[PDB]
């Protein structure tokens, strides 16, 4: 019938930045010749690639920049034994996105970056500009921001709980009506968690 | 790239009608994010209705909206005629935010026919050395109308321009100007210049004629 | 309250580059996103680009990626669109709007009036006016043939205004010289042919010309 499908990864990474390249590797046990990748977005496209084959398995490196907006969008891998194309089942989606093309926003901590272990913090992102939501990652949560607050800003709280643990977080700003195109990263943000003496 | 195609791209309807009329987009297109606009000749657009069937500040009720999806539809309960304008449709679910090709809202009426004059080129041009021919077709309705320029009755091409005004704000007519452009020599070559109208109401096409010399 | 006003109509060449303002009242410039449309002569609109003024940030229809250039100038509040290597698809009527919120989705709520940009190699020229005969029972026909002209806007008029029923001016045609012609036709009694003196009064403000000519019955 129809081979199974193949694996999709990106390195390093799902966020790429403006202007700079990300590798998407395609690769499954199946002896697959050829390899097709596809995006789904603004401008779609499809790239056929022939795979190498090491150690009984087969792969593709997809080589995808440098980075603009119409590069950005879901993308799903195809393998193929046959050409004059036999396509398998298609592979997970990967969401490639594009960060970089706004301003950075602002990432807070409330009540303060550190606290006594129990004790609750939100992180609060906020920009002067009108984004429509925000994205948290820490080292991925998406919330829709607020209307005109105080200075103008639209803002998301992303509650951390009682027991975050911590860590090192970032904020990015989007629009919604270009789901896979970021702003320029918020200044890290050092959450610590010290015990309560 | 979510295309949006609006039909009908031309319509007519009676003082008192119901108009109805579709925007169909390539790819679903989330209601809160479709807009509709008029336009009037001259002007910039005007919001209309917005998120699909919200009306705007201004907007009588007798306009409607409605849709989901992929189809989406904007409708007059009775025609007004200052509802005659063009239509567009707006989506902003995607970008790049697109708009439709517009669908023309005109007054229907009564057939018109056409009185049809001709004018010689005057004696001022034909000392410059380019000879005009015009042909008036005056207050005709409905609008579809041919102009058949025969010189010495040989019919012409690529010497002919047409132009058509709007319909007008009382009779609801257009009228048409047919211009034929040639050389002075050309002009002083040929005896008989007619113009041909064929239409409704017409029960024959009518010729209007006239002879170089006076 | 809130209103858009925009540059006024320009005229281009070939290959050069034109830029075209949009100055905003009523509201804070700053709180909120301008978009800019392409309306090319009986077609629908094109969205060009957006800006916010308060970042300067951008972003653009791939489409008109390298073709247009969108700044603002927050102490003034206007913002401003610059259109390079130009074309005569070019030519067309540019809209900037403002949408109903500072969600940049929102209904595009207030426009501007619109600039109309020429893209042509063609001359600044005044029109030659030539009489349309009223060339005899009835109602007679009788105009003004306003032609070679270049650009666009051309005004006529019939006894300095005082007649207005019966007249009908034809949209201007583009020839092949590059120059426009239009005619502008009035239907008059036939009885006041000699009774009445009718004249057109045709204008050309680009290239400051101001012609009166006489129609009569004549051979
Ligand atoms: C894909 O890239 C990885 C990391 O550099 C490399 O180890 C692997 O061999 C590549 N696959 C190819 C070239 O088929
Ligand atoms: C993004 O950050 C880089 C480096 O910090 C900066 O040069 C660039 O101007 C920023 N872009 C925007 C849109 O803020
Ligand atoms: C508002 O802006 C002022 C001036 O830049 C700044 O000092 C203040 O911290 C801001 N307040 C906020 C963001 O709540």
């Amino acid at each position: 019938g129809v081979h199974r499908k193949p694996s999709l990864l990106a390195h390093p990474g799902r966020l790429v930045k403006s202007e700079e390249t990300v590798i998407l590797q395609c690769w499954s046990d199946v002896r697959f010749e050829h390899f097709l990748l596809h995006r789904e977005g603004k401008f779609k496209d499809t790239l056929h690639l022939i795979g190498e084959h090491h150690d009984g398995v087969s792969k593709a490196n997809f080589s995808i920049g440098p980075m603009m907006q119409d590069l950005a969008g879901t993308y799903r891998c195809y393998g193929s034994v046959t050409h004059s194309y036999q396509l398998s089942a298609p592979s997970d989606p990967l969401d490639i996105v594009i960060t970089g093309l706004y301003e950075k926003p602002s990432l807070s901590a409330q009540p303060g970056p550190t606290v006594l272990a129990g004790e609750s913090v939100t992180l609060s992102c906020s920009s002067r500009s009108s984004y429509d939501m925000y994205h948290l990652s820490r080292e991925h949560e998406c919330r829709f921001s607020a209307g005109p607050k105080v200075n103008g800003t639209f803002q998301a709280d992303f509650p951390l709980g009682p027991a975050t643990h911590g860590g090192t977080y970032r904020c990015f700003g989007s629009f919604r009506d270009s789901p896979y195109e970021w702003s320029n990263s918020s200044d890290p943000l050092l959450v610590s968690v010290i015990g309560n003496p | 790239q979510i295309v949006l195609t609006q039909s009908p791209a031309s319509m007519s309807a009676s003082l008192g009608e119901r108009v109805t009329m579709t925007c169909t987009a390539s790819s679903s297109v989330s209601s809160s994010y479709l807009y509709w606009y008029q336009q009037k000749p001259g002007s910039s657009p005007k919001l209309w209705i917005y998120s699909t069937s919200n009306l705007a500040s201004g907007v009588p009720a007798r306009f409607s909206g409605s849709g989901s999806g992929t189809s989406y539809s904007l409708t007059i309960s009775s025609m007004e005629a200052e509802d005659a304008a063009t239509y567009y449709c707006h989506q902003y679910h995607r970008s790049p935010p697109t708009f439709g090709g517009g669908t023309k809202l005109e007054i229907k009426r009564t057939v018109a026919a056409p009185s049809v004059f001709i004018f010689p080129p005057s004696d001022e041009q034909l000392k410059s050395g380019t000879a005009s021919v015009v042909c008036l077709l005056n207050n005709f309705y409905p609008r579809e109308a041919k102009v058949q320029w025969k010189v010495d009755n040989a019919l012409q091409s690529g010497n002919s321009q047409e132009s058509v005004t709007e319909q007008d704000s009382k009779d609801s007519t257009y009228s048409l100007s047919s211009t034929l452009t040639l050389s002075k020599a050309d002009y002083e070559k040929h005896k008989v210049y007619a113009c041909e109208v064929t239409h409704q109401g017409l029960s024959s096409p009518v010729t209007k004629s006239f002879n170089r010399g006076e | 309250e809130v209103q858009l006003q925009q540059s006024g109509t320009v005229l281009a060449r070939p290959g050069a580059s034109v830029k075209m303002s949009c100055k905003a009242s009523g509201y804070t410039f700053t709180s909120y996103w301008m978009h800019w449309m392409k309306q090319r002569p009986g077609q629908g609109l094109e969205w060009i680009g957006t800006i916010y003024p308060g970042n300067s940030d951008t972003n653009y229809n791939q489409k008109f990626k390298g073709k247009a250039k969108l700044t603002a100038v927050t102490s003034t509040n206007t913002a401003y669109m610059e259109l390079s290597s130009l074309t005569n698809e070019d030519s067309a009527v540019y809209y900037c709007s403002r949408p109903t919120t500072a969600t940049r989705s929102s209904a595009m709520d207030y426009w501007g009036q619109g600039t109309s940009v020429t893209v042509s190699s063609a001359s600044t020229k005044g029109p030659s006016v030539f009489p349309l005969a009223p060339s005899s029972g009835g109602t007679a026909a009788l105009g003004c043939l306003v032609k070679d002209y270049f650009p666009e806007p051309v005004t006529v008029s019939w006894n300095s205004g005082a007649l207005t029923s019966g007249v009908h001016t034809f949209p201007a045609v583009l020839q092949s010289s590059g120059l426009y012609s239009l005619s502008s036709v009035v239907t008059v009694p036939s009885s006041s042919l000699g009774t009445q003196t009718y004249i057109c009064n045709v204008n050309h403000k680009p290239s400051n010309t101001k012609v009166d000519k006489k129609v009569e019955p004549k051979s």
